[PDB]
RNA sequence: AAACUCCAGUUGACACAAAAUAGACUACGAAAGUGGCUUUAACAUAUCUGAACACACAAUAGCUAAGACCCAAACUGGGAUUAGAUACCCCACUAUGCUUAGCCCUAAACCUCAACAGUUAAAUCAACAAAACUGCUCGCCAGAACACUACGAGCCACAGCUUAAAACUCAAA
C-alpha cells in the first residue's frame, strides 16, 4: 500500500508542531 | 550443593604450590565447605597471556577442586580468589557431574515443510 | 476368510535412528582435545552444524563448552592448539581444495 | 542439507515470531540466473610499471 | 506380512547374498524367502522363542547345502 | 595482542610459490566467513538492517540449496533422446 | 618429507632451514593495506626496524595512493633498504583488505626478498567499537 | 523457616539415616540444597498442618498451600531485588490467583476455609 | 541404594585430617580429561 | 513418447485413430475451424497415459468433456 | 580540500565501552525485549473468557541529579559540491547512547492477522497477502477531510501524553 494516508498526517503533525513552537 | 573449582595456579616451586593448594582448601572449610576431592591436570603453557595483581604470567598449574558448599559460600570463596596474588585464574562451576545427561533416541530426520503457501495458480 | 490381507504393523526395516558421533558421551569444557576438534585451525571460528555433523542438542554443548573453557584458561582463542592439530578429522571441511 | 522451514515463517498456526520475512514466496522458479560476465580488470600494470621505472632511469 | 519380520532379522544378520533376484519369474525364490519357508515350519512343531528358532532355521538350510554368510 | 603470534591464519609458502598461498590464506578467510565480517564492519549496520540482511541471507541460502539440489536430481536426465522422432 | 602449510612451533624442533635461520628468527614485513594508502615496514626478530615504504613516500600522493602499482612501487622500495641491511628471507603479515594487499607483497618479491610465510592479522574486533554510521550514496 | 540442619524431603524416610556420619547428614541437609527443595519441607509443613489428607495434592487446599509457598517466596525475592519488573508481575498475578481459589473455596466449603484462611494467616478481603 | 553409594565415598574424602597428605598426593599424580572422538564414534585416549 | 510407435501401428491395425504426437489447442473444441464445417469428432476417446510431459492431465481430457465425448482412460 | 604532523608503523603495558564464530540453531519471556563467562534467586493459574473507571510493565528518543570517556554522533564549526545546499560527501567536537536513583508512557509497540476449544467436509474462495471456516466471549469499527485538532477532564507530564468534538467544505475518499 501506498503511504498517502500517512504523508497527509506526516504534514499535519508537521505543521501542528511548527504552530505549536511559534506560538 | 557439589561445585568445581577451576583453579589455575602460578608456576611455582613445590613447598610453594602445596602450600597454596593448602591454604586455598582452607577457605572453602572456613567457609563451610566440605572439600571432596583435589586433582591434579598438570602444568601447560597457557594459550593467552594472563595478567594479575600486576604480574604477568606465561605457565600456570592446573588444579581442579571439588567440594559441597551452600549457595551462599559460593560468592564469598569467588572474593577471596582475587585477593590471592598467587592464583592465576579462579572459577566456581556447578560439578559437571551433578547434571544427569538424559538419554538420547538418536536423529529424526525433518520433513520439508509443506503447506507454507496457497495452491492458487499464480 | 483370507489369510493373505495385509497386517498392521510397525515397519520392521527401519533402520535405527542416527546418532552423533558424540551421543551418549559427556562433554566437559577441561576436554581441550575435544572441543580443538570443532574449530578452524587457521581462526579458531566454532564450525556449524553442517560442519561438525552433530546434532543439536550437541552442538549447543560443544558451544557452551568452548566459550567457558577460552574464558578459563583451557583453550586458545585466535587459533587451535598446535598440540592438538593430529587429531583425527571429524568435520567437513577442506580448505586446500 | 537445507536449512529446516518449519516455524520459520509467520503464519496462521505458527504461535512464535516470524524467523524469516522473504520478499518473494519460497518456491522454486523454472529458470535459474543468467552467468554474470566477469568485471573487467586492468591487465598488464606489472610489466607497464617495470617498462616505465626504466624510462625514468634512462 | 507376518514374514516381513523374518525378512527384516535375515537382511540384518545376513544381508543379501550372492544370489541375484530374478523378479521375471513368477515362481522365483530367493534365500531369504527359502529362509522363511524353513523359519515357518519350524514354527509349527511348537516353538516359541525367536531366538532359538533363528539359528535351528539357520542350521536346517546349511545342512541343505545353502550358504549363509553372516556380515560379520 | 595476548595470544601468540605467527599460529592463526598463517600460512607456509612452498617452494617459492607466493602466489599459491596468498590464494589458500584468502579462500580459508573466506570459507570462516571473516572476509565478508571485515567488509560489513567498515560502517556500522544497525541492527533493524542486519535483521533484514541476514534474512534475505538465509532465505537466499534455503533457495540456491532446493534448487542446486533439483539440478542434481535432473542432471541425469540429460542424456540424449532415446525415443527420437517420437 | 610432506610439506605442512602450518608453521612449526617455536617451542618445538623443526628441521626447516633458511640460510641457517631458523623460522622464528627470520625479519618480518608487515604490510597495512589501507583502503587509501599502503604501508610497509620490515623488521627483524628482536623488533628492530630495518625498512620502511609507503605510498606516500614513494611519489604518490592523494587517490593516485589507493592504487595497486603504488603499494607495488613501496614494495620495491621496502624491499632495497632492507636488502641493504642483509635482509633475504622475511615473514609476510598483511592487514587490511586494501588494494595493495597483494601488489605490495609482489614488489617485495620482484625486489630480491623471498617470502616464506603469510599471515593475516587483520583487526576484527569480537563484539568493541562501534564502527561510523552508513554512507548515504 | 525450617532449621537449617532438616533434612531434605526425599531424605526425610530413609532408614538407618539417624547412624550416618555427621558429614553425610550436613550433605542430606537443607545447607546443602538450594531454595527450592527448601520450600517443599515448608509446604509439607501446611500441608499436615491444615489439609486433613496431606497425601492429596490435587484438592483446592493443597493449591492454596503450594501457591501460598510460591508467594512467600517472591515476597523475599522482591525484598532483595527491588527493581525485578518480571517476579513483581508474578507476584500480582499469584495474589489475584489465589484469591480465586479462595472465593472458590469460600462459595463451597467454608469450614475448611477458615482453617486455611488462619494456618496460612491470609485476612481474606471482599473486592471494592 | 544413592544413600549407601554416597555414604561408602566420604570414608576417603579430604577433610582437615587427610589435608597435607591429600595435598601431596596430587602433586605426584595426574589426570587427563582429555580425549578424542572420530568418525566411528570411538574414544581415543592420549597416550602420555 | 516410450510407445508413442506402439499406439499408432495398433491404431492402424484395428481400424482406429490415434493421436500420440503434441496436442494443439482446439483439436476438440475448435476443429469445425481446423478442419471444416463437416468435420465428424471422435464418438469415443480412449487414453492409454492421461498425463502429459509435464505431469499434469492431459489438455484433450479436459476438451472431450466439452464436446460431450466419453473417454476411457488408464 | 580541510584537519593532523604532540603523527604514523612495529612492540609492551592497558575499560564503568561493545559482546566475531557458534546461529544453516528457532529457544525464552506477558508484551517490550533477550545471543561473552560464572554464581544466586527465579520463569503465576488443575476449566476457559474477562477491567480504555484498577494495578503492574512497556524498544528508542527526552527530562532530572551525581558520575564514567573508548567509539559513534543531533546541533554547531570547518572543507567541498551547487544557480543557492541551513542537505547528500569529508573532518573536528557537544547533548545523547553507558552506570545509579527518580521520571516520561510514545512507535510501521506490525507477525497491521484477538483469547479458548475445534474442523479440512460442503458452497474452498471478490482481489492481493500468510488456504477456507465452526463454537464462545471480550475489545473495536460505521463516507472523506477538518482531526494523532479545538474545548473539557486526568496525569511527577507544562513546546507533552491519554480521552476526543463541532461548524464550514467535497461527491468522492
Ligand atoms: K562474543
Ligand atoms: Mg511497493
Ligand atoms: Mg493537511
Ligand atoms: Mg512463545
Ligand atoms: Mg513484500
Ligand atoms: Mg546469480
Ligand atoms: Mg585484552
Ligand atoms: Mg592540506
Ligand atoms: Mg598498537
Ligand atoms: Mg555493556
Ligand atoms: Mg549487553
Ligand atoms: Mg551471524
Ligand atoms: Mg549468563
Ligand atoms: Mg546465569
Ligand atoms: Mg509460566
Ligand atoms: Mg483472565
Ligand atoms: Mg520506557
Ligand atoms: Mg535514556
Ligand atoms: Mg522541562
Ligand atoms: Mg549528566
Ligand atoms: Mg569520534
Ligand atoms: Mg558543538
Ligand atoms: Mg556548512
Ligand atoms: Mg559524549
Ligand atoms: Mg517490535
Ligand atoms: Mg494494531
Ligand atoms: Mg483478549
Ligand atoms: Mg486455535
Ligand atoms: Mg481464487
Ligand atoms: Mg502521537
Ligand atoms: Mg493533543
Ligand atoms: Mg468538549
Ligand atoms: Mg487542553
Ligand atoms: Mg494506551
Amino acid at each position: 500500500k501506498n503511504v498517502l494516508k500517512i504523508r497527509r498526517r506526516k504534514m499535519n503533525h508537521h505543521k501542528y508542531r511548527k504552530l505549536v513552537k511559534k506560538t | 550443593p557439589r561445585y568445581e573449582l577451576a583453579l589455575i595456579l602460578k608456576a611455582m616451586q613445590r613447598p610453594e604450590t602445596a602450600a597454596t593448594l593448602k591454604r586455598t582448601i582452607e577457605a572453602l572449610m572456613d567457609r563451610g565447605a566440605i572439600v571432596r576431592d583435589l586433582e591434579n591436570l598438570g602444568e601447560r603453557a597457557l594459550p593467552y597471556r594472563i595478567s594479575a595483581h600486576s604480574q604477568q604470567h606465561n605457565r600456570g598449574g592446573y588444579f581442579l577442586v571439588d567440594f559441597y558448599a551452600p549457595t551462599a559460600a559460593v560468592e564469598s570463596m569467588v572474593e577471596h580468589l582475587s585477593r590471592d596474588i598467587d592464583v592465576i585464574r579462579g572459577n566456581i562451576v556447578k560439578h559437571p557431574l551433578t547434571q544427569e545427561l538424559k538419554e538420547c533416541e538418536g536423529i529424526v530426520p525433518v520433513p520439508l515443510a509443506e503447506k507454507l503457501y496457497s495452491t492458487k495458480k499464480r | 476368510s483370507n489369510e493373505d490381507l495385509p497386517i498392521s504393523m510397525e515397519n520392521p526395516y527401519k533402520e535405527p535412528l542416527k546418532k552423533c558421533i558424540l551421543c551418549g558421551k559427556h562433554v566437559d569444557y577441561k576436554n581441550v582435545q575435544l572441543l580443538s576438534q570443532f574449530v578452524s585451525p587457521f581462526t579458531g571460528c566454532i564450525y556449524g552444524r553442517h560442519i561438525t555433523g552433530l546434532c543439536g542438542k550437541k552442538q549447543k554443548e560443544i558451544t557452551k563448552a568452548i566459550k567457558r573453557a577460552q574464558i578459563m584458561g583451557f583453550m586458545p582463542v585466535t587459533y587451535k592448539d598446535p598440540a592438538y592439530l593430529k587429531d583425527p578429522k571429524v568435520c567437513n571441511i577442506r580448505y586446500r581444495e | 542439507a537445507t536449512p529446516s522451514l518449519r516455524g520459520r515463517l509467520a503464519r496462521f498456526g505458527n504461535p512464535r515470531k516470524p524467523v524469516l520475512k522473504p520478499n518473494k514466496p519460497l518456491i522454486l522458479a523454472n529458470r535459474v540466473g543468467e552467468r554474470r560476465r566477469e568485471k573487467g580488470e586492468a591487465t598488464c600494470i606489472t610489466e607497464m610499471s617495470v617498462m616505465m621505472a626504466c624510462w625514468k632511469q634512462n | 506380512y507376518h514374514e516381513d519380520r523374518i525378512r527384516a532379522k535375515f537382511y540384518s544378520v545376513y544381508g543379501s547374498g550372492q544370489r541375484a533376484f530374478d523378479l521375471f519369474n513368477p515362481n522365483f525364490k530367493s534365500t531369504c524367502q527359502r529362509f522363511v519357508e524353513k523359519y515357518t515350519e519350524l514354527q509349527k512343531l511348537g516353538e516359541t522363542d525367536e531366538e532359538k528358532l533363528f539359528v535351528e532355521t539357520g542350521k536346517a538350510l546349511l545342512a541343505e547345502g545353502v550358504i549363509l554368510r553372516r556380515v560379520g | 595482542a595476548k595470544h601468540l603470534k605467527f599460529i592463526a591464519r598463517t600460512v607456509m609458502v612452498q617452494e617459492g610459490n607466493v602466489e599459491s598461498a596468498y590464494r589458500t590464506l584468502n579462500r580459508i578467510l573466506t570459507m570462516d566467513g571473516l572476509i565478508e565480517d571485515i567488509k560489513h564492519r567498515r560502517y556500522y549496520e544497525k541492527p533493524c538492517r542486519r535483521r533484514q540482511r541476514e534474512s534475505y541471507e538465509r532465505c537466499r541460502r534455503i533457495y540456491n540449496m532446493e534448487m542446486a539440489r533439483k539440478i542434481n536430481f535432473l542432471m541425469r536426465k540429460n542424456r540424449a533422446d532415446p525415443w527420437q522422432g517420437c | 618429507t610432506k610439506f605442512s602449510i602450518y608453521p612449526p612451533i617455536p617451542g618445538e624442533e623443526s628441521s626447516l632451514r633458511w640460510a641457517g635461520k631458523k623460522f622464528e628468527e627470520i625479519p618480518i614485513a608487515h604490510i597495512k593495506a589501507s583502503h587509501n594508502n599502503t604501508q610497509i615496514q620490515v623488521v627483524s626478530a628482536s623488533n628492530e626496524p630495518l625498512a620502511f615504504a609507503s605510498c606516500g613516500t614513494e611519489g604518490f600522493r592523494n587517490a593516485k595512493k589507493g592504487t595497486g602499482i603504488a603499494a607495488q612501487t613501496a614494495g620495491i622500495a621496502a624491499a632495497a633498504r632492507a636488502k641493504q641491511k642483509g635482509v633475504i628471507h622475511i615473514r609476510v603479515v598483511v592487514k587490511g583488505l586494501g588494494p595493495g594487499r597483494l601488489s605490495a607483497m609482489h614488489g617485495l618479491i620482484m625486489g630480491g626478498l623471498e617470502v616464506i610465510s603469510i599471515t593475516d592479522n587483520t583487526p576484527i574486533p569480537h563484539x568493541g567499537c562501534r564502527p561510523r554510521k552508513a554512507r548515504k550514496l | 523457616d525450617p532449621p537449617p540442619s532438616t533434612l531434605l524431603k526425599d531424605y526425610q524416610n530413609v532408614p538407618g539415616i539417624e547412624k550416618v556420619d555427621d558429614v553425610v547428614k550436613r550433605l542430606l541437609s537443607l545447607e546443602m540444597a538450594n531454595k527450592k527443595e527448601m520450600l517443599k519441607i515448608k509446604q509439607e509443613q501446611f500441608m499436615k498442618k491444615i489439609v486433613a489428607n496431606p497425601e492429596d495434592t490435587r484438592s483446592l487446599e493443597a493449591r492454596i498451600i503450594a501457591l501460598s509457598v510460591k508467594i512467600r517466596s517472591y515476597e523475599e525475592h522482591l525484598e532483595k531485588h527491588r527493581k525485578d519488573k518480571a517476579h513483581k508481575r508474578y507476584l500480582l498475578m499469584s495474589i489475584d490467583q489465589r484469591k480465586k481459589m479462595l472465593k472458590n473455596l469460600r462459595n463451597t466449603n467454608y469450614d475448611v476455609f477458615e482453617k486455611i484462611c488462619w494456618g496460612l494467616g491470609i485476612e481474606y478481603t471482599f473486592p471494592p | 541404594r544413592e544413600v549407601l553409594q554416597l555414604q561408602e565415598e566420604v570414608k576417603n574424602f579430604i577433610t582437615r585430617e587427610n589435608l597435607e597428605a591429600r595435598v601431596e598426593a596430587a602433586l605426584d599424580s595426574r589426570k587427563n580429561y582429555n580425549w578424542a572422538i572420530t568418525r566411528e564414534g570411538l574414544v581415543v585416549r592420549p597416550q602420555r | 513418447r516410450q510407445f508413442s510407435y506402439l499406439i499408432e501401428n495398433m491404431a492402424r491395425d484395428c481400424g482406429e485413430y490415434a493421436h500420440t504426437r503434441y496436442f494443439r489447442g482446439g483439436m476438440l473444441t475448435n476443429a469445425r475451424l481446423l478442419f471444416g464445417p463437416t468435420v465428424r469428432l471422435p464418438d469415443l476417446i480412449i487414453f492409454l497415459h492421461t498425463l502429459n510431459n509435464i505431469f499434469e492431465p492431459h489438455v484433450a481430457v479436459r476438451d472431450a468433456a466439452k464436446m460431450n465425448i466419453p473417454t476411457v482412460g488408464i
